[PDB]
């Protein structure tokens, strides 16, 4: 699958 | 620890995960959302 | 009558619809069908 | 919607 990662 | 969001490969909408899950599968959909409030294409991604 | 089909706006998939519909939304999406064996994209699209 | 016809 397709991800991203943001930062909390 | 990131948020980790998902892509539906369908709506091309942007799914938050839980931190947990890995081992997600080559294509995904709104409808494999672990989140019962963002289970179909037709609800609006989360605004980041 | 004919066969209604709609498209997935997301999957652009072609879902069969019954007849005599109501009129349907601007956006239509699988979760939207009332066949519930296709109310989503993860399902195959149907043989014509 | 975007719809079609086909023949039964
Ligand atoms: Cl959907
Ligand atoms: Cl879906
Ligand atoms: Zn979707
Ligand atoms: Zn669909
Ligand atoms: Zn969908």
């Amino acid at each position: 699958a397709r991800t991203k990662q943001t930062a909390r | 620890p990131d948020q980790t969001w998902v892509q539906c490969d369908a709506c091309l909408k942007w799914r938050k995960l839980p931190d947990g899950m890995d081992q997600l599968p080559e294509k995904w959909y709104c409808s494999n959302n672990p989140d019962p409030q963002f289970r179909n294409c037709e609800v609006p991604e989360e605004p980041e």
